[PDB]
């Protein structure tokens, strides 16, 4: 069936058909374009006319210009051909290696598992990150959130598990690039490359990767995530092994929809977000899931407008989450990286029954010491540590101590640092801040806890601080 | 007989810079037309009943039943070596009385960003010669870093010296270091413009510096365009093996401009009454700063967004909106400029995204892990405020962070040679300054570099032809430094 | 020809012609009304029908009634006839001293002078005033800007300033009176031919004046500026001669420009305003400067909307000016006028190659000082002084005296402060508080400083005390 172009206003397109009106979330064929035009279809505003949204920029579009229903939503190719290359949004190859050398396609839309295939399965995925292992691990075929405000290191974060799991993984790697940096893109293929995590001679690569940056039209960006998704769901249904899926940055798939919700003829919600913020979140969401008949270990970078937690974006995005990363610009101005608020990230599986005892009585020891600082600082900062009791000024220095054993120089960010990456096991870990906590460094100066792998180096480095 | 309303329409209403069309049945969308007068306009409403057109230029000179005529294209403007020197507005229309600008290229202004293939990691320096950012939030070629702060912190004073800073190459023959430079103003008064281009020519720095100017009475159009059609005069440079510099001053009355014609365009409001994609309006923008691969010549363009804070709010919308587009941000504070913080730069609230890999080895040993110390240095030095027994690491951690702090102070108009801030930052770094007056560094640092410059130009100059301090420069630097902190703790 | 009213709300007139349609910027005459009432094209609806914006009231219209088209903007008498006279908005007489004979007329809409006539001379305007001269000077063909809060001092400093520099400057003046108190306009006048700068039985006047107040309609008040600077232009212009322009108050400009959006029915920007708000102001802004051709030193008095530094009208105010002085409520009501914020006032020519390293430095050092006061103000307000250490206990007294030492007794100000007004040397003023840094006076008690002119009272003041 064929369409015409009735208007054109940025990346909302309306086309009018004389018969077969194509349903919601057809993909749509702009003829006469030099590269494929896709339209899809999100709303029939009545007398033959269907609202849709361009997966490329409308440059160019002209009012009478005809447009083709494909029969289908937008179509990608999936399969193990799509291991070490770069696909867009509708699955063409942006890697200059010529045709994805598949025959297998999915659809960008579909439905989430049902209550039935859900797992109830979690167990502990050690990062060899002191602040997460500690307080809110992860679990393996679990869903992971590294939320944070403009520039505190959700994406450096995202690389150094990636360094720290992906890179011995058993299974394949799905990354989506969802509305960020084009460089960071760049930067993370010829990475992977240098790593052989992508080989672009044999058929050894582990990672697909999927890219619409902020240099697309809010069509693309709404929609890349589900692309990469896609990949995903195949490779844990069609297969039965284990996925992880790498998802930088998710917010991007609701500003998108933001964007353009004025011009589909929504009232706003608050904040100015769409009315449909929240159910077009759980249709995406909902997808990103361990089942019955596969694993998926997920991890989502989570943009935080105006560094409020509390913004309609990240609010709605806690609840589809089972460990919680809460990253912090007044912790990352103060030199700790990574920046992870202690009291503010959480894990389902923080639990004495999973965990054991020794682990839980640890990690809420430290964040119990944390709170008793914080509700001080304020006071002692007008009223002096002089004022304080001894047991209240042993909780301060313990706590400044137990603040900079949590920082971490990552492999990843030695070009930020100037310190060799450091990975600490969970032993060590519980240990480490067990001893802090039991007053066994108390002799020791603050310093030597700063940007340190296992405590031996705190040791090590007090000694280096001496002379 | 006319009936062709394909090529032609008519003006059906015209205000506040927005002329709705009848007819122009075969306009393309962000199409320039043509008015009876001779006015421009851009067509970004294609509606059933009518065309939606933005208007470059006074409304005075449209009236309801004008004709309106399509160009057949998008925005061009003139594109070259030609420019440098000049004084143009956002059509590169030469504004400042030395005659037509004659380029032999063109390029349209609404390009779209290279690419992941075409492009390859930051990895060569963008020296700024302004030793608090070269050292702490380096800038590489091809990187986007953002100047951000409130009104008269000293923002566009960062970009002014590293134009004037760019000479040392320019005048040189090696083409792969020299750097051309954009000053892109927008919303800004024409006698501001005109002293800064003032200034600009005293330190004969126009001759490799375009200014594209769309000021305050330039109507809305104009100033929404004017990044665009600089960002496209850059990426002629980019796209042919040579490195091009651009500023924008400032974005924050860019999204104004935009704002004003999406709500006369009657486009729904989003925050703060901005359009619901001003993100996208910024981040289509500063893509396109970018370094090119050895295929694609391995040229670059470099940009300095300029963001305006209200009280200081790094954390507010639009500002955060920039920050999660640039590679990083250099923010400025109105408290620390009037310390004598100048520039006043807050060390733990700026990033660079690239880091070490847009330093020279030189200074990537003098300053390696200063910005981390500095930001741990300041927290210290608030928990310590009261005169409460410290340790000697904790001392010695505030003498340091006092000492370093007075070293990154620096004055305009004298951008620095990295050799030179090298030279200074090794005397901090090393501990040589730990046992002066917090008062008198500035005076060290002034009398030391003058020395250096004067009786040790062969050390400097090796210094910047290694492009490291070797194990030779390292026991030199040693022995000067020693035997002069002898000499002026006397 | 002939057009007919179709619609009124407010200030808001929508016409419809049968031949031939006005472009937008001319004036229409309203037929039949006992005063004249201009309307200005503002926009082009559609079916032969304009929307216009009423210079004065709009009671009595009814829809039918006759408009005719001028064939021009609104255009005004310019020249040295306006010179000793008041006009309003259309530059009509209001001062009931007849016609306005000028030899000349000009459309109040010009555009702003070019890139190309930009002057990039800064030159030091000395005003007496201590704050002023010393943290934040003004330049001679310069713009200023006196942003306040209501009753904070805005018209005082004006007033002060024209007293300052007036009398000292060799040419003319014009004042535009925009949405202020008309009562305000009558003490001006009254005072101005008392003192003879006025002259109604010569043409010796050396200024001319224009007015449109808080009892105006918001047409009037939006163009009312537009009046003042096109008086200003011709002066600048045409006799190539220094003018001071007093404009008293610029926010009024844009306060009426929101209320008459709001009856354009266009979609509201932030804080209600018009989604014009920069563009109008730059428009408007860009004519008020110094040119090649002639000189202007501007003074704007500058409202703030309930204090609110970061409203949009102040706000996008900063930009258009070379030196601002920003008073503060909080200030004034610790006893110090003029209430300038020292630490939120500047100037483009406080620079150590302008004003010579020793300004500079007693400026800056002066300036440092305050802030190290400043950001302790957190813990005094709780403990108070005496719990600080020895070394920001000094910095503390001398900020404290330093901040004392920057209030001044005003001329126009005698009957508030009860004390005969000073003006200050500029060399004075630089060492008074290069003394004040240097501890000169550390023994000396605070209030000495407190409403004196030049350092040397502030010593005789502490030798009466003790």
């Amino acid at each position: 069936t064929t369409g015409r172009i009735v208007a054109v206003i940025g990346a909302v397109v309306d086309v009018q058909f004389d018969e077969g009106l194509p349903p919601i979330l057809n993909a749509l064929e702009v003829q006469g374009r030099e590269t494929r035009l896709v339209l899809e279809v999100a709303q029939h505003l009545g007398e033959s006319t269907v609202r849709t949204i361009a997966m490329d920029g409308t440059e160019g579009l002209v009012r009478g210009q005809k447009v083709l229903d494909s029969g289908a939503p937008i179509r990608i190719p999936v399969g193990p051909e799509t291991l070490g290359r770069i696909m867009n949004v509708i699955g063409e190859p942006i890697d200059e290696r010529g045709p994805i050398k598949t025959k297998q396609f999915a659809a960008i839309h579909a439905e989430a598992p049902e209550f039935v295939e859900m797992s109830v399965e979690q167990e502990i995925l050690v990062t060899g990150i002191k602040v997460v292992d500690l307080l809110a691990p992860y679990a393996k075929g679990g869903k992971i959130g590294l939320f944070g405000g403009a520039g505190v290191g959700k994406t450096v974060l995202i690389m150094e598990l990636i360094n720290n799991v992906a890179k011995a993984h058993g299974g394949y790697s799905v990354f989506a690039g969802v509305g960020e940096r084009t460089r960071e893109g760049n930067d993370l293929y010829h990475e992977m490359i240098e790593s052989g995590v992508i080989n672009l001679k044999d058929a050894t690569s582990k990672v697909a990767l999927v890219y619409g940056q902020m240099n697309e039209p809010p069509g693309a960006r709404a929609r890349v995530a589900l692309t990469g998704l896609t990949v995903a769901e195949y490779f844990r249904d069609q297969e039965g092994q284990d996925v992880l899926l790498f998802i930088d940055n998710i917010f991007r798939f609701t500003q998108a929809g933001s964007e353009v919700s004025a011009l589909l003829g929504r009232i706003p919600s608050a904040v100015g977000y769409q009315p449909t913020l929240a159910t077009d979140m759980g249709t995406m969401q909902e997808r990103i899931t361990t089942t019955k008949k596969g694993s998926i270990t997920s991890v989502q970078a989570i943009y935080v407008p105006a560094d409020d937690l509390t913004d309609p974006a990240p609010a709605t995005t806690f609840a589809h989450l089972d460990a919680t990363t809460v990253l912090s610009r007044a912790i990352a101005e103060l030199g700790i990286y990574p920046a992870v608020d202690p009291l503010d990230s959480t894990s389902r599986i923080m639990d004495p029954n999973i965990v054991g005892s020794e682990h839980y009585d640890v990690a809420r020891g430290v964040q119990k010491i944390l709170q008793d600082y914080k509700s001080l600082q304020d006071i002692i900062a007008i009223l002096g540590m002089d004022e304080l009791s001894e047991e209240d000024k042993l909780t301060v220095s313990r706590a400044r101590k137990i603040q900079r054993f949590l920082s971490q120089p990552f492999q990843v960010a030695e070009v930020f640092t100037g310190h060799l990456g450091k990975l600490v096991p969970l032993k060590e870990t519980i240990k480490g801040f067990q001893q802090i906590l039991a007053g066994e460094y108390d002799h020791l100066p603050e310093q030597a806890f700063y940007m340190v792998g296992p405590i031996e180096e705190a040791v090590a480095k007090a000694d280096k601080l001496a002379e | 007989t006319s009936v062709d309303l394909e090529e032609t329409g008519r003006v059906l209403s015209i205000g506040d810079g927005i002329a709705r069309v009848h007819g122009l049945r075969n306009v393309q969308a962000e199409e320039m037309v043509e008015f009876s007068s001779g006015l421009k306009g851009m067509s970004l409403n294609l509606e059933p009943d009518n065309v939606g057109v933005v208007v470059f230029g006074n409304d005075k000179l449209i009236k309801e039943g004008d004709i309106v005529k399509r160009t057949g294209a998008i925005v061009d403007v003139p594109v070259g070596e030609e420019l440098l020197g000049r004084v143009v507005d956002a059509l590169g229309n030469a504004i400042d009385g030395k005659g037509p600008i004659g380029s032999k290229a063109r390029r349209r202004v609404g390009l779209k960003a290279p690419g992941i293939i075409p492009r390859i990691s930051v990895r060569e320096p963008m020296q700024t010669g302004i030793k608090a950012v070269d050292s702490l939030v380096p800038i590489g070629r091809g990187q986007r870093e953002l100047i951000i702060g409130d009104r008269q912190t000293g923002k566009t004073s960062i970009a002014i010296d590293t134009i004037i800073n760019q000479k040392r190459f320019n005048d040189g023959t090696d083409e792969k270091k020299k750097l051309y430079c954009i000053y892109v103003a927008i919303g800004q008064k024409r006698s501001t413009v005109a002293q800064l281009v003032k200034r600009l020519t005293d330190a004969d720095a126009m001759k490799y510096t375009i200014v594209v100017s769309a000021t305050a009475s330039d109507a809305a159009p104009l100033q929404y365009l004017a990044p665009y059609s600089g960002c496209s005069m850059g990426e002629y440079f980019r796209d042919n093996g040579k490195h091009a510099l651009i500023i924008y001053d400032d974005l924050s009355k860019q999204a104004v401009a935009y704002r004003q014609m999406s709500l006369l365009l009657r486009r729904p409001p989003g925050r703060e009454a901005y359009p619901g994609d001003v993100f996208y309006l910024h981040s289509r923008l500063l893509e396109r700063a970018a370094k090119m691969n050895d295929a694609f010549g391995g040229g670059s363009l470099t940009a300095l967004p300029v963001i305006e804070t209200q009280a200081g709010d790094v954390s507010a919308y639009i500002p955060t909106n920039v920050i999660s587009i640039t590679d990083g941000q250099i923010f400025l504070e109105t408290e620390l400029f009037y310390k004598g913080i100048r520039p006043a730069i807050n060390v733990g609230l700026s990033v660079s995204r690239v880091g070490s890999a847009a330093q020279t080895r030189a200074m990537k040993q003098v300053a390696g892990t200063m910005k981390l110390e500095l930001a741990q240095y300041r927290e210290v030095a608030a928990f310590a405020q009261f005169g409460s027994d410290l340790d000697a690491a904790t001392q010695q951690l505030l003498s340091r962070g006092v000492r370093l702090t007075e070293l990154l102070k620096q004055g305009q108009y004298s951008p620095m040679a990295i050799e030179e801030q090298v030279a200074v930052i090794y005397a901090g770094v090393r501990g040589y300054l730990d046992k002066l007056e917090p008062s008198k560094i500035t005076k060290f640092e002034n009398a030391f570099l003058s020395h250096v410059i004067s009786q040790h130009q062969a050390l400097l100059s090796k210094i910047r032809t290694d492009g490291k301090i070797s194990e030779e420069s390292d026991a030199k630097l040693k022995e000067i430094v020693t035997n002069f902190l002898a000499g002026f703790e006397a």
